[PDB]
């Protein structure tokens, strides 16, 4: 019943930086805190136990500190293999409980998305469903607002998005948004638009097309 | 080498039974406790429970209490996690872990590689694949919408693997329908659209494969 709360949830860092991640316990827990690292697709890995004890094999650039309610994990000179997600876990009492995790991402310079919009194919329309796709290509940072307008009216609850992990070459993200409609709804309207807001843009960029006339 | 190895991925319907396993090797199995941990897609780690393999004594979280049974079979150094009636909400990665006591606390010093459990009412289905072409510049995007399949995963390649540069294949989203959907795109020189582009979509579970040429039109 001890709530473990880590801060921040995510942070961007560069190779060579000192990185600190904080952990607060809902009550005291003494020294019984452990840190785990996890990469995507892989099992977690013990880094530190007892607040500050370095697990065998783990590089000494990793260190912990704190006691009672407040704990820190420090990575003194971030190396490329340190980009990952970090979990704290209290071992004071059962149940054992994990923090919600802190994700360490790669810092780079701001980069505006290239934006593209794709109409539904004729092939899909026969099945009687219409998918409109909006693509945001190679942007940084991750925060991006995508809005669908149909006949210039804001859409809600009829779209889904997903984002890639940071690109191994340039460390940017890419994002895909899909608006789904029935073929009959699709055919009532004319103007399909994707409006993108992002830090690297002076102001929102709109991509659109007119149904039937494209 | 201390090493926990878990059984393979499972795709199951709600109401079904499941027992997954974890076999330890490189140590004295009866001497170290075994915890199970749930990781829901996109989420953090949840401790479910633990067991002392030597006498099969078990601890559960008030959350996992009663909904799941942990057991141990020392005959062949294997721990188990099991459900009598699965729910779609049980869909997750599951890890077994070795509890090594040190610095006065129990630490998860060694982890199995994880068992993916997907629970859904949906039935196996290969995908439909639609072209993503711009309506009628610097770079140009085109793509393929891989829609309505189950379960994951599909793999997409472009031009038989000849094209890898500039391709982004997005993580799949689960639709209202229970079927997955995903997009794969590539950016290319606007002066190429000359060059033909074809996405190849392979879906092992349905034993199915779809090539889709993406016409500049
Ligand atoms: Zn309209
Ligand atoms: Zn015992
Ligand atoms: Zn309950
Ligand atoms: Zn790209």
């Amino acid at each position: 019943d001890i709530q473990m709360t880590q801060s921040p949830s995510s942070l961007s860092a560069s190779v060579g930086d000192r990185v600190t991640i904080t952990c607060r316990a809902s009550q005291s827990i003494g020294l019984y805190l452990a840190w785990y690292q996890q990469k995507p697709g892989k099992a977690p890995k013990l880094l530190i136990y007892a607040a500050s004890s370095l697990q065998s094999g783990v590089p000494s650039r990793f260190s912990g500190s704190g006691s009672g309610t407040d704990f820190t994990l420090t990575i003194s000179s971030l190396q490329p293999e340190d980009f990952a997600t970090y979990y704290c876990q209290q071992g004071n009492t059962l149940s054992y409980t994990f923090g919600q995790g802190t994700k360490v991402e790669i810092k780079r310079t701001v980069a505006a998305p290239s934006v593209f919009i794709f109409p539904p194919s004729d092939e899909q329309l026969k099945s009687g469903t219409a998918s409109v796709v909006c693509l945001l290509n190679n942007f940084y940072p991750r925060e991006a607002k995508v809005q669908w307008k149909v006949d210039n009216a804001l859409q809600s609850g009829n779209s889904q998005e997903s984002v890639t992990e940071q690109d191994s070459k340039d460390s940017t993200y890419s994002l895909s948004s899909t608006l789904t409609l029935s073929k009959a709804d699709y055919e009532k309207h004319k103007v399909y638009a994707c409006e993108v807001t992002h830090q690297g843009l002076s102001s929102p960029v709109t991509k659109s097309f007119n149904r039937g006339e494209c | 080498e201390v090493q926990l190895v878990q059984s393979g991925a499972e795709v199951k319907k709600p109401g079904e039974s499941l027992k997954i396993s974890c076999k330890g090797s490189g140590y004295s199995f009866t001497n170290y406790w075994i915890s199970w941990v749930r990781q829901m897609p996109g989420k953090g780690l949840e401790w479910m429970g633990r067991i002392d393999p030597s006498d099969s004594y078990t601890n559960y979280s008030p959350s996992f209490q009663g909904h799941v049974t942990i057991s141990a079979d020392k005959s062949i150094s294997t721990a188990y996690l099991q459900w009598s009636s699965l729910k779609a909400s049980d869909t997750a990665m599951y890890y077994c872990a070795r509890e090594l006591y040190q610095g006065y606390m129990d630490t998860f010093d060694s982890w199995g590689q994880g068992t993916l459990v997907t629970v859904s009412s949906a039935s196996t289905k290969g995908p439909s694949v639609f072209p993503l072409a711009p309506c009628s510049e610097s770079t140009a995007a085109l793509g393929c919408l891989v829609k309505d399949y189950f379960p994951e995963p599909v793999t997409v390649s472009w031009n038989s693997g000849a094209l890898t540069s500039g391709v982004h294949t997005f993580p799949a989203v689960l639709q209202s329908s229970g079927l997955y959907s995903l997009s794969s795109v590539v950016t290319v020189p606007s002066s190429s659209l000359t060059k033909t582009y074809t996405c190849n979509v392979d879906h092992k579970p349905s034993n199915t494969k779809v090539d889709k040429r993406v016409e500049s039109k």
